[PDB]
């Protein structure tokens, strides 16, 4: 397989918490880099060595991560605010140079 | 004595031969102006070369034991030097391919003639590290090659400049062969002959240039390449005249040396057109750009032809056959690795840290570099002298056959790999992007675009596993080569 599949988002009172999650297939998980959007707004990137990076809203709020065993990118959301609603897709970046992507049907937040 | 000279002079004729090989890859858009071709159908320019180079080698290998090394050495920088001129002559592709031919099989006498008077100067013992410097004259002419053209053409502003300046280069190369080598009947022409066209008929078969591997006109070549084979072989057991005489040969260890030579020229080729289209395909690359991705590649086989031939003076060519296939191994494990992303990633070695691109690249071609020069020791070692001319040129044949042979045979699985993959990346990506800029078909074009991204970087992946379990394969054959 080859997918991404998100889950994880829900209502949230404002300093709560989440944890979104994007199912993969380990043939390709760890071969891409990995993002997460919102609605299009860059959340967090990773590159397929696990290199960290985020926008600015984020205030190191959010933690973006892979977990190989069942082959999912994850977002923790800590401390969130109303800012933060939004459609969030985790996306494969198919050319890293280009940043030209790829992702799902989203999962929505509200806080 | 003046064999260090004499081998000094011959290894300046192997370079200035080996930079004609691969120096039209800069001027190709050049020629096509001049010519007159449309944006390849030019392919007659690399595959009229290595026609002539392939197969015209073991003839005029042999011919060597018989009119000696300077005398060839000389006819090959002479043709060498008309075919420049036939080519610079040329208002027609036809005339083109007809230099180039030449060409080929001028420049391809030179390094098995110049291989094999290393052989007739030095003892097998020390041998070893002589075959390295000659080994590394032609590896690095080869990779120089492009960038001379690149440099002529900045200098003259004409690609014809290229193949004029060979022959001022041609004739002082005459000149220090004429003062620095020792001075001074028949060989198994029909042979030669059917060998040459048995090679031939394998070249054009084999080379190609998107569901498919081989040209339409290949499989009956490469069919046709057998029997033509098949009667080269029957052809000399009834000749008077060989072109190898089996008399005192020992052809387990000469026909093992020749099947690694094939397998390192297979691990060769296969990265040098898969790396390239990896640079255009997943990481956007110009193709002047993807090309030079090869650098590191293409600078460490000179460097390890270089110490492996110093090396095996002291170690044997056994060992150093199988830990440099061992070494290659290694580089082709790292890159079937390779992520999308691979610009930007590094190996950690906790306290250094060195790009992963460079650095696989550049233990791959290390090690095939290691084993140029043990191989062609080791089928030196067990075959008799006056037999070193055509036992040189059996040692690059084979090399050059099992470039072709790799990526034919890789291409074809990969391709097989590669749809079956595809196959499963569209049964699993989204079906649909939720809100695509361009609309629902841009959207689907992107999906179908990511397919094959990703099916293409799963097929990369096998292709260099297999070439490093092949490379392994000829690390163990390492160890029945001659000692």
């Amino acid at each position: 397989q080859g997918q991404l599949v998100e889950s994880g988002g829900g209502l949230v009172q404002p300093g709560g918490s989440l944890r979104l999650s994007c199912a993969d297939a380990g043939s390709i998980f760890n071969k891409f880099p990995m993002a997460w959007y919102r609605q299009r707004e860059l959340v967090a990137r990773i590159s397929s060595g696990g290199s960290t990076n985020y926008a600015d809203f984020v205030k190191g709020r959010f933690t973006i991560s892979r977990d190989n065993a069942k082959s999912t990118l994850y977002l923790q959301m800590n401390s969130l605010k109303p800012e933060d609603t939004a459609m969030y897709y985790c996306a494969r970046i198919i050319n890293s140079a280009s940043n030209i992507a790829y992702w799902g049907q989203g999962t929505r937040v509200t806080v | 004595t003046s064999r260090g000279i004499a081998i000094s002079a011959g290894g300046l004729a192997v370079l200035l031969g080996a930079l004609d090989t691969y120096v039209v890859v800069s001027i190709v858009t050049d020629i096509m102006r001049d010519v007159g071709i449309a944006v390849q159908r030019v392919t007659p320019i690399i595959t009229g070369y290595l026609l002539g180079y392939i197969a015209a080698m073991p003839l005029l290998g042999r011919a060597s034991d018989r009119f000696g090394r300077k005398l060839l050495i000389q006819i090959s920088l002479a043709g060498f030097a008309l075919g420049s001129v036939i080519t610079a002559l040329a208002t027609n592709l036809d005339v083109l391919v007809a230099g180039r031919v030449i060409q080929g099989a001028a420049s391809g006498a030179l390094l098995p003639v110049t291989l094999a008077l290393a052989a007739d100067l030095w003892a097998t013992h020390k041998r070893a590290a002589v075959l390295g410097g000659v080994g590394a004259a032609q590896e690095l002419g080869a990779v120089l090659g492009p960038i001379y053209g690149i440099f002529v053409v900045w200098l003259f502003h004409h690609w014809q400049a290229v193949f004029w300046v060979n022959v001022p280069l041609a004739l002082i190369a005459m000149v220090l062969i004429h003062i620095s080598l020792p001075p001074r009947q028949r060989v198994d022409v029909t042979g030669g002959l059917l060998l040459a066209l048995a090679l031939g008929l394998a070249t054009i078969g084999l080379y190609n240039a998107g569901k498919q591997v081989l040209p339409e006109y290949g499989p009956p070549l490469i069919i046709g390449a057998v029997i033509a084979a098949v009667a080269f072989l029957v052809w000399e057991r009834f000749a008077r005249t060989r072109l190898l005489d089996p008399a005192g040969v020992r052809f387990r260890p000469f026909l093992i040396a020749l099947l690694v030579s094939l397998v390192t020229g297979g691990a060769l080729m296969v990265t040098l057109v898969n790396v390239e289209l990896f640079g255009q395909g997943v990481l956007g690359l110009d193709q002047d750009e993807a090309v030079f991705l090869l650098a590191r590649f293409l600078i460490a086989l000179p460097v390890g032809a270089l110490l492996g031939g110093w090396i095996a003076t002291r170690v044997g060519d056994r060992a150093v056959t199988a830990v440099g296939l061992l070494i290659a191994a290694g580089g082709f494990y790292l890159i079937a690795q390779w992520p999308a992303d691979v610009l930007e990633s590094r190996h950690d070695l906790g306290f250094v840290s060195l790009p992963t691109l460079d650095t696989d690249l550049a233990i791959a071609g290390f090690g095939l570099g290691l084993v140029i020069a043990p191989l062609t020791s080791a089928a030196l070692r067990v075959v008799p002298a006056a037999q070193h001319g055509i036992a040189s040129a059996a040692v690059v044949v084979a090399r050059m056959i099992g470039m072709l042979i790799g990526i034919a045979a890789l291409s074809a699985w990969g391709l097989y790999r590669f749809n079956q993959y595809l196959k499963e990346q569209l049964a699993a990506l989204p079906p649909a992007p939720a809100d695509f800029p361009g609309g629902q078909m841009a959207g689907q074009m992107m999906r179908l675009r990511t397919a094959t991204v990703q099916a293409y970087v799963l097929q990369y992946g096998e292709i260099f596993a297999i070439t490093a379990g092949l490379c392994v394969f000829g690390a163990v054959l390492g160890l029945f080569i001659a000692g």
